[PDB]
């Protein structure tokens, strides 16, 4: 039951999206999980599962890099999670974020 | 209930243009990611193309120079525009339903239509019989047929008697002969006793032709 | 751009071995891994998803397991109805511009024990001869395994380049192969000799049957 973490942030970087978060405890995992924004409504009532970042199941630290080909043009929602590698941390706060811009 | 039903596909020539529909029946065509697989002859399945809940379009780099996806919503139906279409192009081509809301894999497939883009001419096959109680009997085991030759294009489908008689028998591929006309063969191992007291007759259907044969075979002595 | 290795090509197994299919991607793909049975002339049965989870109505003994970015689909014990041709299909991400990447597929046999093929010739018809073609006709029914030569002599001249063979796929009861052979000749030629017959080999054995014409 740690804490979750906190001050999550996406930008861009070159041909990559980088997902940025604070967390204080040191020597800590994290998880990078995203889902499809209309999932919350459409299928709701949790007729949906959180997808993986393809490489960034298990970062050291508290930011995270990924090609945006990861993406389609679209709106997603990102979230992180620790753990101790026993105990894990309640989920990030869902940021909900627009591939295309504009 | 649901189901995927395509259409289109056919013979074409090459540099012609073609255009695959899909109607979706028993759900919402939209709120899927939708995609196109292809299987060349005796070949693997390769994705085509795919298009989200948003209307956009994603391809395989060797598809998306001449392969346009698309959807209509007022008929519930996908489609797959092919421009200037090459010979390596001749494949099944299967409409698909990913589910991305759990899976994240493909969880609905259409029957498949085949796409022969080819200069040769459309040919109706000639059907001949077969014939059993000859050197076609061993054991009180007979063996007859009928044979399905020189037809273009694929495909022809071969049941025997409406579809009653199942057990037993052995729709070949057809191979391409040297003319460039395709070739079958439809065998059924039946009683000896059977000959007279049954009627067989083998159901040849050519779509591409309009051309349906109906052929009793008959033991000759 | 991803692409997917599977190994084997293809296999052959007995009825309740344990097999193993592979599927390596060029990078991680998470999870995001499905595996995928094809039966001849049907569209592809979706297995296994998410690498590990078996979809609804599929016998327990298919199973998935991951290791980075290699797969592996598991079939415990081997049943006759398995012959099929299995694809494992990744997706990257949300699958963008090759984003998604079907395997090469993997042919999976069953072998049984070995079974004799029943051989039947069929002369050419009256009809097809007056077309000015004949077309005689080699059936071997019900035979393991695929393997087998088959020629044509007519007269004791061993035919070249003027037939044809065509196998169905394996039978998803009994296991067994059957094998049709045509050879075609002009009326003139087929008119121009007496004893007609197709040899099967197999093995040791070489199985030979004919006609003469007229007789």
């Amino acid at each position: 039951e740690l804490p979750p973490p906190e001050n999550i942030e996406v930008s861009v970087q070159n041909q990559n999206y980088v997902l940025k978060w604070d967390y204080t405890y040191a020597n800590m995992t994290f998880q990078v999980q995203w889902l499809h924004a209309f999932l919350k409504r459409n299928p709701g009532n949790h007729l949906y599962k959180w997808k993986q970042i393809p490489d960034c199941e298990n970062v050291k630290t508290t930011q995270c890099v990924f090609p945006q080909n990861v993406f389609q043009k679209g709106i997603y929602l990102l979230r992180v999670q620790a753990s101790d590698g026993n105990n894990t941390s309640f989920w990030s706060e869902e940021i909900k974020f627009d591939t295309e811009i504009q | 209930e649901v189901q995927l039903v395509e259409s289109g596909g056919g013979l074409v020539q090459p540099g012609g243009s073609l255009r695959l529909s899909c109607a979706a029946s028993g759900f919402s065509l939209s709120s899927y990611y939708m995609t196109w697989v292809r299987q060349a002859p005796g070949k693997g399945l390769e994705w085509v193309s795919v298009i989200n809940v948003y209307g956009g379009t994603y391809y395989a780099s060797w598809a998306k120079g001449r392969f346009t996806i698309s959807r209509d919503n007022s008929k519930n139906t996908l489609y797959l525009q092919m421009n200037s279409l090459r010979a390596e192009d001749t494949a099944v081509y299967y409409c698909a339903r990913e589910d991305v809301a759990v899976y994240m894999a493909i969880d609905l497939w259409g029957q498949g239509t085949l796409v022969t883009v080819s200069s040769a001419s459309t040919k109706g096959p000639s059907v001949f019989p077969l014939a059993p109680s000859s050197k076609s009997t061993s054991g009180g085991t007979a063996a007859l047929g009928c044979l399905v030759k020189d037809y273009f294009p694929e495909p022809v489908t071969v049941s025997w008697n409406s579809g009653a008689l199942t057990s037993g028998v052995h729709t070949f591929p057809a191979v391409l002969q040297s003319s460039g006309l395709y070739s079958l063969s439809s065998v059924v191992t039946v009683p000896s006793s059977s000959l007279g007291t049954q009627t067989y007759i083998c159901n040849v259907n050519h779509k591409p032709s309009n051309t349906k044969v109906d052929k009793k075979v008959e033991p000759k002595s | 751009a991803i692409q997917m290795t599977q190994s084997p090509s293809s296999l052959s197994a007995s009825v309740g071995d344990r097999v193993t299919i592979t599927c390596q991607a060029s990078q991680s793909i998470s999870n995001q891994l499905s595996w995928y049975q094809q039966k001849p002339g049907k569209a592809p049965k979706l297995l296994i998803y998410d690498a590990s989870s078996l979809a609804s109505g599929v016998p327990s003994r298919f199973s998935g397991s991951r290791s980075g970015t290699k797969f592996t689909l598991t079939i415990s014990s081997l049943q006759p109805e398995d012959f099929a041709t299995y694809y494992c299909l990744g997706i990257y991400g949300d699958g963008a511009d090759d984003g998604i990447a079907f395997g090469g597929g993997t042919k999976v046999e069953i072998k049984r024990t070995v079974a004799a093929p029943s051989v039947f010739i069929f002369p050419p018809s009256d009809e097809q001869l007056k077309s000015g073609t004949a077309s005689v006709v080699c059936l071997l029914n019900n035979f393991y395994p695929r393997e087998a030569k088959v020629q044509w002599k007519v007269d004791n001249a061993l035919q070249s380049g003027n037939s044809q063979e065509s196998v169905t796929e394996q039978d998803s009861k009994d296991s067994t192969y059957s094998l049709s052979s045509t050879l075609t000749l002009s009326k003139a030629d087929y008119e121009k000799h007496k004893v007609y017959a197709c040899e099967v080999t197999q093995g040791t054995t070489s199985v030979t049957k004919s006609f003469n014409r007229g007789e």
